[PDB]
């Protein structure tokens, strides 16, 4: 599922990853979380708010 | 000027 960064994030938790206003992620599932993705970026896989990017499955 | 971050509880 193609994710796009809308906007620049900063990773808050631990169990959450930083990206740039423009990071391509890869959205490898989501479960519960109806605000937080589990996607990929940088060799890390993290939550990051669903609010902060823009999704085209 | 970003959105407000969820109150997640992962």
């Amino acid at each position: 599922m193609e994710a796009i960064a809308k906007y620049d994030f900063k990773a808050t938790a631990d169990d959450e990853l930083s990206f740039k206003r423009g990071d391509i992620l890869k959205v490898l599932n989501e479960e519960c979380d109806q605000n937080w993705y589990k996607a990929e970026l940088n060799g890390k896989d993290g939550f990051i708010p669903k609010n902060y990017i823009e999704m085209k499955p | 000027v970003p959105p407000p971050v969820p109150p997640r509880r992962r």
